[PDB]
């Protein structure tokens, strides 16, 4: 009688840690995934690697 | 708790019953095992339960902390019987037994044997 009642909340704590997850997933990728070429310097450090990389490739 | 024991004296209970109720005595003898086998396996005694993690995981802790203590402190009493006057009509079918038996019994045993030394002869 007394598991039960334990495992209802850590139940709800551990679906809450996933829930916050899905929520979190989604919140974050739409609240970052504007600017993202307003730093056009994000194109720049691809230009970056990717300038070591057709160096550092070869 | 019920720490058990087993079958005493079974060569004498199976072997041997009042005709009135011979039937009933297969029906209690088999019921007899049933509860052997079962309580040989299973007693009732569970563990106590780690709290300490389980108010970590359960991050509902006051819940984890009140039920905690109703808990621990709690109480189950001996569970219900409905049999402690047959405990007495024992006794009573045990006097048939013996005085009523012994007595009746030892008096025609002691003349059928004084009367042997004649007819033996």
């Amino acid at each position: 009688e007394v598991k039960n009642r334990l495992d209802y909340h850590i139940s709800v704590q551990n679906m809450m840690r996933q829930k916050e997850q899905e929520h979190m997933i989604n919140w974050v990728e739409k609240r970052v995934v504007q600017s993202i070429s307003a730093q056009q310097e994000k194109e720049t450090i691809a230009k970056c690697i990717a300038d070591l990389k057709l160096l550092s490739k070869k | 708790r019920k720490l058990a024991l087993k079958t005493i004296d079974w060569v004498a209970f199976g072997e041997i019953i009042p005709r009135n109720q011979k039937a009933v005595a297969n029906s209690l003898k088999s019921w007899n095992e049933t509860l052997t086998s079962r309580l040989a396996t299973l007693p009732e005694k569970p563990p106590a339960i780690d709290w300490a993690y389980y108010k970590a995981n359960v991050a509902k802790a006051g819940l984890v902390d009140d039920f905690e203590k109703k808990f621990n402190a709690l109480k189950v009493p001996i569970p219900e019987d409905k049999y402690t006057a047959q405990v007495d009509a024992e006794e009573k079918e045990d006097v048939k037994s013996c005085a009523e038996f012994l007595t009746q019994s030892k008096t025609r045993i002691q003349e059928y044997e004084k009367e042997l030394e004649k007819m033996r002869n």
